[PDB]
């Protein structure tokens, strides 16, 4: 979009091209007021000239008016020496819209309080985790991996907050961090059901190998296409702060960031459908166990993307935009919080282990 | 000593009845699952009955399904087979077996050649 | 202290290969009566690919599979078995045509029973092969076999209707053998709460998919056993 | 979509675009 | 007749116990009670073997008291360091299922032995300096549960056949046969003077034998289910025992009878290990509640209880000097406790 | 079992014939060995740090 710097440049222009304009019974005499070019000015006659093409919120249709006197000098308002106008024409497109600002503050809160409770009950999962070395499990190595993408996405996105909202490299950089920790939570998201379906469908396991696979892939393809859309966006726009779209550079980031959920949730039906399958080789306590493991499954496999994955990117003033964005906000942020408590904190073995610990210490 | 004599066992005419008893000592009876086992002569042992600790639970093999009727009382330490409608089958030696491990549901080896917590056995002869 | 140091981290390395070594190979316990055809499927997998312990090797789609029968032990199991919880799953091989020992069946099945409430193999899984399919159908069809006088129950059986019968498989023959695993499965299902499964099936003693029947049924339980750390079981 | 990075630049546009409109607005008042 | 020499065992088994009832005016509690109470013995974990990749089913100090030899379940005999928790011999066996294990009291050799029916001796001092199968002792027709050396050329060993052995290295020779056991002999343990030994079986019995002469010399009553430990008191003239009915049992040679019983409402689970302190003040059993219980061994009082491990707990062992206890279990972790 | 039946007898001869001390007696040598040995056992009893060699 055309900022504040490219409309001042924009109106330097039409300064300039006004001023070599003018330097090439009585008419007024042409003169520039800042906002349009005036040609002569018929005496004793009102001149109206459209609305400038240069500025983009200013309805072409309409037309600015202004007096001229029949001694050859503009009129000017009663009582002060500034010279008579009537631009109402050009801003009847202008709308205060505090609607906007009032709902991007609102997704801004509601995210915020989201991420706040994810970041919290992550820290304590994963130091419950990292604590306790009986649960020290390829499974929970790649559960503290997913926890620690969880936490780097909440602060990245309250240092973005913070940074931006409250072009200089301090802002370039707090961006990147962002999008690269988004990617890597997205991908850890991935990597949590890409193990699980391993060990299904995989169940001879090769364990050395495939955790560092996993590893380096969660950690570094979000890394590569982070780096491919900072060279692209450093090549081709460099300009401001990252905040801004640039076409569909954004999509080096988003395309590869949507693939993976659209994989995850293969996975997680494909792995519903095994469950099934297992209760089926085994009423009514059959379908209620198997509601309950897709219940609990569903945050850890990032389920509620595959609702509004799919959605373009909406005029924010319309009633898709708000579901998606009030939807989405919540759920993004209490993914983090749900997966902690169901896979740390309603674990079993790790319930366990808290009980015999704190038998311990009060004995 | 785990101790197990068992005693009412003798001669009785085809579909007769009678009792078996099974006087137990030097265990808690009501902590140990028993059995009956009979070893009819050129067989080994055959299990017959079981009975859990407190006598809720009960088996039987299908031969003697609606015909012997096993019980215990705990009180007493004694465990008793009551024999109707006999058969020219049922002449065997009855020991009253005791399976080794209290209050588990497991009871491993009653019906082993040389078992220890089993006792000598009663000649039936029908 | 800097050569027990060396010596350890030679120690480790190798304990780490051994670690590598030792979980991809799958450990089994063959159990049963000798009469069952245990033996039969011994030598059938080992052709296929004094001693108090006869170990068996062979590999399913390039799984190694350790099989382990307990030979020249005495019939008291009670405390020799417990070694054998941590194996993927005990191999048991019924005589399922030897009712009428006066009752071996009765006698499997009261081993099985023990064997599945013991408190150590509680959570370790049975292979159950009703090793006598070949002899149960000529029994049953000579009218020799009378199951109803061992067996009460078997008066007033009926097949249950998810029972597939083989092909060209008289009516009886399925009724009886399918009875049998019905009370092998009556034993299983009380009180089995799913840390532990049973595999019945109708097997002989010289079948060839007994080796591909274990390696199905011990992928099985290894992915049942990974669904349970996700508490998805 | 990815949904936080299309916030990104929605919230991004909408606050260079009200910057523009109060310097657009206050350069149209100030000659109307 | 069989029924005559059934009447004469009758009898003389109501003989015996006439004579053991005779003896028994005075019981140990009337007799310690001028002992005050150990209290809580708060023991913590001061070492964690780690390299056992199965279930631990035996370990055995060395007279060093800082070495000790640990069978795994997974085919593996590991010798540590205990003080730096280095491994110093890592023996693979030829057959994992192994059930116990010792080490020489001269430190050159250690012993295992499990489902196999073989002893198999290796030697820890080879030229070389590498751990080889230095000899084999077949003859067991029952799965071999225990084995003690009594020198580097003399081991005793007992199966579950229901008979004890024991053997001479040099020649591989059963030196000497040891039976009348009705149940398989589950351990063994020798006498500070070596020249006797109590084993336990599984029937509810225990039996001291003289070592030279082969004989049973004395058999102790009393437990109501196996017996799956034993061992001597540290004087030599008394010995303790762990069953399957959750109670273990403290036996007096010279009392031909029970002294002591230890066991709980809560208890009910069977010992599977059990070891006198070098006091014996203390008895550590082990229990298949993953636990292991501290006992005072003179007022039957619990005085402590060994929490940590995940598994059932498979054996226990005290140090020569007392210094340390290790409990192995069967989560496959050794844990050293002072 | 005639054979089983005779060493069993004989056995049990064996233990009849065999002299028993008072348990009394038995249980004041353990109490006397005991409190003769207690303070060499470092678990009945705390030892400082400088001699514990797990420390």
């Amino acid at each position: 979009v055309m900022t504040k710097e490219e409309q001042i440049f924009l109106l330097h222009r039409a300064q300039a091209q006004c001023e070599k304009r003018l330097k090439e019974g009585r008419p007024c005499l042409p003169e520039w007021d800042h906002i349009l070019c005036w040609p002569l000015g018929a005496p004793g006659e009102v001149v109206a000239v459209p609305c400038p093409d240069y500025i983009y919120d200013f309805n072409h249709k309409g037309h600015a008016y202004r007096r001229c006197d029949r001694n050859g000098s503009w009129e000017l308002v009663p009582g002060h020496n500034r010279t008579w106008a009537n631009y109402s024409e050009c801003v009847k497109f202008l709308t205060n819209e505090t609607r906007e600002r009032e709902v991007f503050d609102r997704l801004g809160m509601i995210y915020t309080v989201g991420y706040s409770v994810s970041l919290a009950s992550l820290t304590v999962a994963v130091l419950i985790l990292a604590y306790f070395r009986r649960l020290h499990c390829t499974r929970n190595y790649i559960h503290m991996h997913l926890f620690l993408s969880f936490m780097l996405r909440a602060v990245s996105i309250f240092v973005k907050d913070a940074v931006l909202y409250s072009g200089y490299a301090g802002c370039r950089v707090a961006v990147t961090f962002f999008l690269y920790f988004l990617a890597t939570n997205y991908y850890w998201i991935l990597v949590e059901g890409l193990y699980l379906h391993s060990l299904i469908f995989m169940a001879f396991f090769s364990e050395k190998k495939y955790l560092w696979g996993f590893t380096v892939f969660g950690w570094g393809l979000p890394a590569v296409f982070v780096a491919v859309w900072v060279s692209v966006r450093a090549t081709l726009a460099n300009t401001g702060c990252w905040d801004l779209s640039s076409g569909n550079k954004k999509w080096i980031i988003q395309v590869p960031i949507l693939a993976s959920i659209v994989l995850n949730f293969i996975l997680f039906i494909n792995i519903v459908r095994v469950l099934a399958t297992k209760l089926r080789e085994t009423t009514r306590q059959q379908y209620r166990k198997l509601l309950k493991s897709t219940l609990v499954l569903m945050p850890l496999f990032g389920v509620h993307y595959i609702v509004f994955m799919a959605t373009p990117y909406t005029e924010v003033s319309g009633t898709l935009w708000q579901v998606q964005m009030h939807y989405e906000m919540l759920f993004n942020s209490f993914q983090g919080f749900f997966v902690a408590i169901i896979y740390c904190f309603c674990n079993g073995e790790v319930q366990a282990e808290i009980k015999k610990s704190w038998s311990r210490w009060t004995l | 000593q785990v101790q197990l004599q068992e005693s009412g066992g003798g001669l009785v005419q085809p579909g007769g009845s009678l009792r078996l008893s099974c006087a137990a000592s030097g265990f808690t009876f009501s902590n140990y699952k028993m059995n009956w086992v009979r070893q009819a002569p050129g067989k080994g042992l055959e299990w017959v009955s079981d009975i859990s600790q407190s006598g809720a639970s009960i088996s039987y093999t299908g031969s003697v399904k609606g015909r012997f009727t096993i019980s215990r009382d705990n009180a007493k330490n004694t465990l008793y087979l009551q024999m109707n409608s006999l058969k020219p089958e049922d002449t065997a030696v009855y020991y009253c077996a005791r399976c080794p491990a209290p209050f588990t549901r497991d009871c491993f080896d009653v019906t082993s050649t040389t078992y220890a917590y089993r006792g000598q056995g009663t000649q039936v002869t029908v | 202290e800097k050569a027990q140091r060396e010596a350890n981290k030679k120690i480790e390395k190798q304990l780490q290969k051994d670690k590598q070594v030792y979980r991809a190979t799958h450990r089994l316990l063959l159990l049963g009566a000798g009469e069952s055809g245990k033996n039969t499927i011994v030598k059938q997998m080992r052709i296929l690919h004094t001693s108090g312990i006869f170990e068996t090797k062979f590999q399913v789609d390039k799984v190694n599979f350790h099989m382990f029968d307990v030979g020249a032990q005495r019939d008291e199991r009670r405390k020799w078995i417990q070694c054998f919880n941590d194996v993927t799953a005990i191999i048991f091989v019924v005589a399922s045509s030897s009712y009428n020992q006066t009752n071996r069946l009765q006698a499997a099945l009261k081993l099985f029973d023990s064997i599945w409430n013991n408190k150590w193999l509680r959570d370790t899984s049975v292979i159950l092969f009703l090793n006598k399919q070949d002899l149960l159908a000529e029994k049953v069809l000579a009218g020799k076999s009378k199951i109803e006088d061992y067996f009460p129950e078997f008066a007033r059986y009926t097949t249950p209707e998810d029972a597939t019968p083989e092909p060209g498989e008289d009516p009886r023959v399925t009724r009886a053998k399918y009875f049998i695993r019905d009370e092998f499965l009556r034993i299983s299902t009380a009180s089995g709460d799913g840390r532990h499964y049973c595999y019945p099936h109708f097997t002989c003693a010289v079948d060839t998919e007994n080796i591909r029947r274990v390696f199905n049924d011990c992928r099985d339980i290894i992915q049942r056993m990974h669904l349970r750390q996700y508490e998805l079981l | 979509a990815v949904s936080e990075h299309q916030l990104l630049h929605d919230k991004g546009k909408s606050i260079q675009d009200l910057r523009r409109r109060f310097f657009l607005h206050h350069l149209i008042a100030e000659i109307h | 007749e069989l029924d005559q020499l059934r009447q004469e065992a009758e009898q003389l088994k109501n003989q015996i116990r006439d004579a053991r009832k005779a003896c028994a005016d005075a019981t140990l509690s009337q007799i310690t009670n001028n002992i005050d109470p150990v209290g809580r013995i708060q023991m913590r974990t001061r070492r964690t073997l780690r390299g056992h990749l199965a279930k631990i089913y035996a370990m055995h100090w060395g007279t060093d008291s800082r070495l000790l030899v640990s069978a795994s379940q997974d085919g593996k005999l590991i010798i540590w360091d205990s003080y730096t928790t280095n491994k110093v011999h890592a023996i693979p066996l030829r057959s994992s299922w192994v059930m116990t294990c010792a080490y020489a009291p001269s430190g050159n050799y250690v012993a295992c032995g499990g489902l196999d029916n073989i002893c198999s001796i290796y030697n820890l001092k080879t030229r070389e300096g590498n751990v080889r199968v230095s000899r084999e002792l077949a003859g067991h027709t029952g799965y071999l549960s225990c084995c003690r050396f009594l020198d580097d050329n003399q081991i005793v060993t007992s199966s579950g056949d229901t008979t004890c052995a024991l053997w001479d290295i040099e020649t591989g020779q059963q030196t000497t046969t040891f039976t009348g056991h009705t149940g398989d002999v589950m351990s063994l343990s020798l006498a500070p003077d070596t020249r006797l030994f109590v084993s336990g079986a599984c029937d509810a019995s225990a039996k001291l034998w003289d070592v030279r002469e082969g004989m049973c010399r004395q058999t102790f009553t009393g437990h109501e289910s196996d017996i799956n430990a034993i061992c001597f008191f540290p004087n030599g003239n008394a010995f303790a025992t762990g069953s399957d009915d959750a109670t273990c049992r403290l036996f007096d040679l010279r009392a031909d009878q029970e002294l002591m019983t230890y066991s709980h409402d809560n208890i009910i689970c069977g010992i599977t290990s059990v070891s006198f302190s070098k006091s014996g003040r203390l008895l550590l059993a082990g229990y298949d509640d993953f636990n292991c219980n501290v006992w005072d061994a003179l007022k039957a009082d619990r005085a402590g209880v060994l929490a940590g491990h995940d598994n059932r707990v498979s054996c226990l062992g005290v140090t020569d000097d007392g210094m340390a206890v290790a409990t192995g279990s069967w989560d496959s972790f050794l844990k050293i406790w002072n | 079992s005639i054979a089983q039946a005779r060493k069993l007898v004989e056995q049990l001869k064996m233990e009849a014939n065999i002299d028993r001390i008072k348990v009394s007696k038995a249980a004041a040598d353990l109490m006397a060995y005991c409190e003769a040995h207690a303070k060499e056992d470092p678990l009945l009893t705390p030892v400082p740090a400088s001699e514990n060699p797990f420390r």
